[PDB]
Parts: structure tokens; sequence; C-alpha cells
């Protein structure tokens, strides 16, 4: 019995173009614990993303942060993709900059 | 009020990869404050909390010794499990565990917990009368006949109701002075739309710790529910967190709906409404 | 100080 993570991206401040600030990508309610992570700015792989340790609710389902540093613009686009043994492919979700 | 001491622990299989994972977290008052992870040369239990620094060398000798012993007994329990459920070797399979006692103002336990989970789902659990167990399947019923006659559930009460209450007491005392920590949240509401006659409006509450809170939108009288769109509550990253609730309205009727917080670390409930910038 | 768990 797998259970299907559920994801949000969203930064740790408000959102201003030019100043920095920390992108998170939250992810929960997931099982197997084997997990990846991936985030992404214009399509392309953010090499440096940070993991927090791995933890688990009384539900048993796991979940763990993800979290980058970048500077928000008015074009550039963000995502979190994860691949998990319960989804036949990665999800993707993009950073929408008003949640 | 009440408080708890809880340790969540999970043992993960790499069948052809090396040895199980290990990690074993403790929680005081649902906060983080010693973590045991077998991913590493010479593995330890280390603090997590400032306030644990504290303890000298024998506890941190005495909780690895533990946490080690613990970690090859679960290694035995993938195994074992394999054979009760006739699976293969060839797969990962995960135990999980949440072993403590909450209690009370008084000092009394009020509930302990030994409850375990295999590949995520039930597996056995300590009744609350500390004297039976619930077994959620047929291969539980091995375990729970074999911890009856060993008379495994007395052995746990004498620990969930001494040493768990005792150091419970005792990591209470270091670290109250961190644990009653509280954050009271800052709000302010945000005005989307696209071009149409309608518009989202967004409460946003953040920087608040503990993460239980409570958002709602109300017109004029009324609490609306049936058409809110609410976020799970989430980490900032910072050791606060962050949450939002959102309402679609008419365009130019914004000022009839209002957003209410409600969190533990408010003197009294915060309203605010959408207020469009000078 | 966690207990030492029994086996399954």
């Amino acid at each position: 019995i797998q259970k299907t993570p559920q994801i949000q991206v969203y930064s740790r401040h408000p959102p201003e173009n030019g100043k920095p600030n920390i992108l998170n990508c939250y992810v929960t309610q997931f099982h197997p614990p084997h997990i990846e992570i991936q985030m992404l700015k214009n399509g392309k792989k953010i090499p440096k993303v940070e993991m927090s340790d791995m933890s688990f609710s009384k539900d048993w389902s796991f979940y763990i942060l993800a979290h980058t540093e970048f500077t928000p613009t008015e074009t550039d686009t963000y995502a979190c993709r994860v691949k998990h043994d319960s989804m036949a492919e990665p999800k993707t979700v993009y950073w929408d900059r008003d949640m | 009020g009440p408080h708890s001491l809880r340790y969540f622990v999970t043992a993960v299989s790499r069948p052809g990869l090396g040895e199980p994972r290990f990690i074993s977290v403790g929680y005081v008052d649902n906060t983080e404050f010693v973590r045991f992870d077998s991913d590493a040369e010479n593995p330890r239990y280390e603090p997590r909390a400032r306030w644990m620094e504290q303890e000298g060398p024998e506890y941190w000798e005495r909780e690895t010794q533990k946490a080690k012993g613990n970690e090859q007994s679960f290694r035995v329990d993938l195994r074992t499990l394999l054979g009760y459920y006739n699976q293969s070797k060839g797969g990962s399979h995960t135990i999980q565990v949440i072993s403590g006692c909450e209690v009370g103002s008084d000092g009394r336990l009020l509930r302990g917990y030994q409850q375990y989970a295999y590949d995520g789902c039930d597996y056995i659990a300590l009744n609350e009368d500390l004297k039976t167990w619930t077994a959620a399947d047929m291969a539980a019923l091995i375990t729970k006949h074999k911890w009856e006659q060993a008379g495994e559930a007395e052995r746990l009460r004498a620990y969930l109701e001494g040493t768990c209450v005792e150091w419970l007491r005792r990591y209470l005392k270091n670290g109250n002075a961190t644990l009653l920590r509280t954050d009271s949240p800052k709000a302010h509401v945000t005005h989307h739309s696209r071009p149409e006659d309608k518009v989202t409006l967004r409460c946003w509450a953040l920087g608040f710790y503990p993460a239980d809170i409570t958002l709602t939108w109300q017109l004029n009288g009324e609490e609306l529910i049936q058409d809110m769109e609410l976020v799970e509550t989430r980490p900032a990253g910072d050791g606060t967190f962050q949450k939002w609730a959102s309402v679609v309205v008419p365009l130019g009727k914004e000022q009839y709906y209002t957003c209410h917080v409600y969190h533990q670390g408010l003197p009294e409930p915060l309203t605010l409404r959408w207020e469009p910038p000078p | 100080s966690s207990i030492e768990f029994a086996r399954l």
C-alpha cells in the first residue's frame, strides 16, 4: 500500500523581485520513504538544493522539506519535481507567487 | 497543560544495497530533541535542541548503545516479517514504531504509546489499558501471542509509567524555557484576479508557532466554509509556519468579507479585510 | 530515554 506525495512549492518570505529569498518544496503524505526531489529553474535542474532530514507523522506517512536560495524575477519559472514509487511518472509542481 | 515524550523509529531494508537504514527521532511536546541515523561510520544519538547539550557523555553513550541495539533488533524483525508474510528477500520493506508517553498537568500518564506499522499499515499496538494488544492482521497475531506469553505489556507499562514520565520531567526542566516558545501570526490579505467579474481574496498567516491555527472567512455574518480554499499548514523553514485561506467574491464586494485568524498565541482573534494600498 | 524494543 503506497501513498502518493502531496506537494507545496512556496517561498519562505513574501516574494519581491530582486530580493534574495528561499524557495521551499514541502513534500508530505508519502510511503514508501524513498523519494527523489529536484527543484528546477526555467526547466533546468537546480544544483544546490538542501534537504531536511526525513520524518513521519502519526498516520505513518513521511514528509520532508527541500529548499534552495533564489532571487525571484518577474519572468523566471520555478518548479519542484518529485519521483515516487506511488506515481507512474514524476510529478512537477510549479511555483505560483500568489500561493 | 499536557506534555509528551515519544520516539518515532523507522527501519527500511535495502536488499542488494547494504544494511537497513535505521532512524530514531525523539520528540518532547512534539518538538524533535534527539536523533539517531544509522547512515554513518560511527552513528550516535545527537542533540537536536540546544538545551539537550546539557546531558553528559554517559547519557549519550547509553542512548546510543540502546539505539544500536534496537537497530539490530529491527534488522531481525524485517527478516522475521518476510517469513510471516511469505515475501521475497529482494524487496524493500519498512517497519515503524511510535513509542512514548503523554502526561497530564498532574504528572500522571494520560496515554501510553507502543504502536507498530509494516509497510505503512498498522501491525500491532498496545491498547489504552496498557495490558492488552490489538493485532491488525494474521501476521501480528503471532507477535501478539508471543508478547502475551512474555508479559511484554507489563514491561512496557513499567517503562511508560516510570522511565518515560521521569525522563520527560527531566527534559521539560532543561528545555521548558525554549519549548514554551510562542510566535503569534502576522496576517494580511492579498487580492488576485484575472479579467473577469470575480476576484480571489487570500488571507495569509505567517511566522507563527506552534503550527496549530485556524483561518476563516466571513461575509458580514456566517462562516464561508463550503467554498473556501485552504492549504495545509507548512513550514517556512526557519522554525515558524505559514498558512492561507482564500475565497472567490464578486468584483467590488471585497469590503463585505472578513478574515479571522485563531491562534493559541493570540490574546484575541485577528480580524482583517482587503486593504488596497494607497 | 527510549525503551529497548522486543522482537516481533
